[PDB]
């Protein structure tokens, strides 16, 4: 149907080498997306290497937040629904600053009787929604990319 | 009255 | 437009250059038709008379110049006397009156019977007798009055016998003040103090009232207390007319280097209701402890704590905090300590929950619970990872079994990949040992008991696949561009009579499309349930010009060679499915344009003949302002029954399932209003179940906003009919959607 296997990387070709830098380099967003990275073999420098012209990749807040979202025909919550919202930006040196974020949507039905399993349930949860923002935030490099051509060509 | 605010370091 | 440009309008502008440094030294230009005296002891001068010295301007009709030889004193007294239409400018205040003096020297200078205004913020007024004084620092007016509304309304005034305006303590205490709304004062006081600026200073914050139908007519006198730059304190006063008390609600907000805090210790001395509803006990105080505290310490140290413990378990049914809701079904309590370094991090954490139910009060607490990773990469072409887990399960109640837990996961996985493709082996094993004790009680009622010792060791060996492949658009607009992911895991655990060990943290997982790909259908680790599946799984993009994600689609199934059994499975499916597609998954996300974006999901099931969960939304965001949302939660009866309590299955408050149909909308009028809604729906019951009308008018002095909220508050056994309960509130701020949007037990959440 006109389907063929994809040519290029899933990173463009100029991020192929690029520096991490983060907030909090050793959290578990930093550690989804240096996993991330590395699986989609960019080669990651320190935040103190001396090159230049490599493009850089900026961590910036991550907010989880979970609230209800469905009730029970008492009140009680039936559902809780967590937001995972990671704001990056890319810096790629001698042109602009494009940001990137990310949003991730996952819910569990609240279970008072066996809380302590619920709490192990949205850790379990929480980790896999720090996966899915790493996996977001590297499906919007090739748009940097476009853009960044796009400002060339200007 | 009173004003509240975000919090800082001292200086 | 927005309030911010209307209101600068008739703000006044400092369009002058603005001169730095001190103007003392600066020249001194005088520009007036005539000029007549004896330069420089006595200089008069009149017509048009104008006067530049630096960022100070003063224009009068007439203007004295007087120069007196002060003995003693180098430079000479030079004061200035303004005669008839005096208007004093700079860039801070401007002055106008038809009499002035000024020093010179010191920039002392006084104007009777005027009105001023400040350059560059709101606020004016009118004073019998206005001075500055100290390099106008201070701002003193006899009989003056102060408002913050742009001239020409006449929203709320002050009036004071002495004002005094100190720029840098950006404070405007006032003598005698009267506040006044419009011609009618309302407020008097003997002194008078008013943060104006946005330095934090103590003192009371302005009130906030609202009336529901649990505690009818209340109100809010928070007394702010900045104790440093660091730390702050507010202690609010909540009355409550049914329940004749006053509840002390005590913040406590900090910053250190170990993380920025918050405590909270609200207080009820004594519940005239609480009394009335169990006459039985001791005392009625109500009292809740909120601490939640979040840092990092020197990139490696992590600390959490997060503590809430209510007195009584319908607290939060009663009163309603920011730090809970009657949507609660338990209060949880959370301290953890955490190491986490570039490859390693230990976590030593405790969960403690209090309950709010009186069906079962036996509730488990891990206490400690110690989590260690530790990665390595480049093992050759393998990756590893060790997890560790150590906790020991204390039950509320003292004949439940206790237990410790010692848990080690040593993974192992081998990552190949193309550019088309990837496949990623991954081995790993499950070293869990258990130890229980006080096993009589549950021994003595069951059939199959629990053993003091267990240990339990099963591989895991899993196969993720996955590929990808890409397409020209050109039946869409030019240039688009789609792909297509397949993926197929592979997973197998063998199967381990888990039957002896107690459940202290093992849930049933949701499985959308996302947690299809999972390896473990319970989370925790008392139950691991035996699996010989494969899952596939095939996701579809398509990216514009710009390559941007712009729509993704998502259908997976499971493939269970092989019923998954734990050897302990009381679950209760519809049927008797056992191997086969037993589960799907759908999920979406069409981002139709900037401001639009829908999104969706679904989680048939076989084993439940039936549609599992589904949500959807559909939500149009031009901005914070301006949004309309909607959505659905669905939850089929079957799922309530195969995955909730047993309860759930019978209570008809819980059988029923979900069917949520819920809209969201938010709108400007007149561009000075606004609106918030909210109205949430229970398809099955046809009953609503939240709503909300916000209403708020802002303006450049002040926006006033009256909020509305009737909730699902609780159940009435005997009549077997929910209770609702309605909470109308007005707050006043002398100058808001996010904070009406936000307020509902059903919180709005954006969808984009």
């Amino acid at each position: 149907c006109g389907w063929h296997l994809r040519d290029t990387t899933q990173v463009p070709s100029t991020m192929k080498v690029m520096i991490l830098d983060s907030g909090d380099p050793n959290g578990p967003l930093s550690r989804a997306v240096r996993n991330q990275l590395r699986l989609n073999g960019v080669e990651l420098l320190d935040k103190e290497t001396t090159r230049k012209d490599v493009p850089s990749l900026r961590l910036g807040k991550v907010s989880i937040a979970k609230d209800t979202a469905s009730v029970f025909r008492n009140g009680q919550t039936a559902e809780y629904q967590m937001i995972m919202t990671v704001n990056a930006t890319v810096l790629i040196p001698g042109r602009d600053i494009y940001p990137i974020s990310a949003k991730v949507f996952r819910s569990f039905f609240d279970n008072p009787q066996m809380a302590l399993a619920k709490d192990n349930e949205q850790d379990m949860i929480v980790k896999e929604m720090y996966d899915r923002a790493a996996e977001q935030l590297i499906r919007k490099l090739p748009s940097i990319r476009a853009a960044d051509i796009r400002s060339d060509e200007e | 009255c009173g004003l509240k605010g975000p919090l800082y370091f001292p200086p | 437009a927005d309030l911010a440009s209307q209101c600068m309008l008739g703000v006044p502008s400092y369009d002058r250059p603005l001169v730095q440094g001190d103007t003392n030294d600066l020249p001194v230009t005088i520009n007036a038709d005539h000029a007549k005296g004896d330069y420089p002891d006595d200089a008069v001068f009149t017509g048009s008379v104008d006067i530049m010295q630096g960022n100070s301007r003063l224009q009068a009709d007439e203007v004295q110049l007087h120069q007196k030889e002060a003995p003693g004193q180098p430079e000479p007294v030079r004061t200035v006397d303004a005669l008839g239409n005096v208007h004093y400018d700079d860039n801070q205040v401007i002055l106008k009156g038809p009499k002035g003096w000024a020093n010179l020297n010191t920039k002392d200078t006084n104007v009777w019977e005027g009105d001023y205004q400040m350059v560059g913020r709101q606020g004016r007024g009118k004073a019998d007798l206005m001075k500055q004084r100290g390099e106008n620092r201070y701002t003193i007016l006899d009989n003056g009055s102060f408002t913050s509304c742009l001239p020409g309304s006449d929203t709320w005034s002050v009036v004071g016998s002495e004002i005094i305006h100190d720029r840098e303590e950006q404070v405007a205490e006032i003598w005698n003040a009267r506040f006044k709304v419009g011609p009618v004062p309302i407020f008097y006081s003997p002194y008078l103090q008013l943060p104006v600026g946005d330095k934090r200073r103590s003192g009371f914050l302005i009130p906030n009232a609202k009336y529901t139908t649990t505690n009818y007519f209340e109100f809010y006198l928070p007394y702010y207390w900045n104790i440093a730059p660091n730390m702050d304190a507010t202690i609010t006063p909540h009355y409550m007319h049914r329940r004749g008390n006053i509840m002390w609600e005590n913040e406590f907000r900090y910053l250190s280097q170990a993380g920025a805090g918050l405590m909270e210790l609200d207080y009820l001395p004594s519940d005239k209701v609480y009394e009335d509803e169990h006459p039985n006990d001791d005392s009625s105080r109500r009292w809740l402890f909120y601490w939640n505290h979040s840092g990092v310490m020197d990139q490696v140290w992590r600390f959490n704590v997060d503590y809430t413990k209510v007195s009584d378990p319908s607290y939060f049914n009663d009163f309603d905090n920011k730090y809970g809701s009657s949507t609660d079904g338990y209060a949880t309590q959370k301290f953890s300590v955490g190491y986490a370094v570039q490859n390693f991090n230990a976590t030593v954490s405790t969960k403690q929950f209090q309950v709010f139910s009186e069906q079962n009060t036996s509730s488990y607490s891990a206490e400690p619970q110690l989590d260690v990773n530790y990665y390595q990469n480049d093992v050759g072409p393998f990756d590893t990872r060790i997890y560790g887990q150590a906790v020991h399960f204390v039950n509320t109640r003292d004949d439940m079994p206790e237990a410790t837990r010692v848990h080690l996961e040593p993974t192992i996985n081998l990552p190949l990949s193309n550019n088309w493709g990837s496949i990623n082996t991954e081995a790993k094993l499950l070293a869990t040992h258990y130890q229980q004790t006080n096993l009589d009680w549950y021994n003595s009622r069951n059939t199959t008991k629990l053993d003091e010792s267990v240990n339990r060791v099963m591989p895991q060996f899993k196969v993720d696949g996955k590929m990808v492949f890409e397409r020209d658009m050109e039946m869409l607009a030019p240039g688009y561009t789609q792909t297509l992911e397949p993926r197929a895991q592979y997973l197998y655990v063998p199967y381990r009579d888990q039957s002896d060990i107690y459940n202290y943290d093992s849930s049933l997982l949701q499985s959308d499309y996302s947690g299809l790909f999972r390896d473990r259908t319970y989370g925790g680790l008392d139950r691991i349930a035996s699996a010989n599946q494969v899952t596939t799984g095939v996701t579809s993009r398509i990216y514009d010009d710009a390559a941007v994600e712009r729509f993704n689609i998502s259908v997976g199934q499971i493939y269970y060679f092989t019923e998954s059994r734990t050897g302990d499975d009381n679950i209760t499916w519809e049927n008797d499915d056992k191997t086969g597609s037993l589960v799907w998954a759908g999920d979406t996300y069409w981002r139709i344009s900037e401001r639009w974006g829908l999104r969706g999901g679904i989680q048939y099931d076989t084993r439940l003949d039936n549609v599992a969960t589904s949500n959807s939304s559909i939500e149009y965001r031009r901005d914070e302002d301006r949004l309309v949302q909607l959505n659905y939660r669905y939850a089929s009866p079957e799922y309530i029954q195969a995955t909730l309590p047993k309860y759930y299955s019978t209570a008809e408050q819980y059988k029923n399932g979900i069917s949520q149909v819920g809209a969201v909308a938010s709108w400007p009028i007149a561009d000075r209003w606004s609106i918030v809604g909210a109205y949430y729906y229970d398809t099955n019951a046809n009953k609503q179940a939240d709503s909300m009308l916000g209403v708020q008018y802002s303006s450049c002095c002040y926006a006033i906003r009256v909020g509305y909220e009737r909730k699902l508050n609780g159940w009435d056994n005997d009549k077997q009919h929910a209770v609702y309960d309605n909470a109308i509130g007005f707050n006043i701020e002398l100058r808001g959607t996010q904070e009406m949007l936000r307020s509902n037990i059903l919180p709005y959440q954006n969808t984009l």
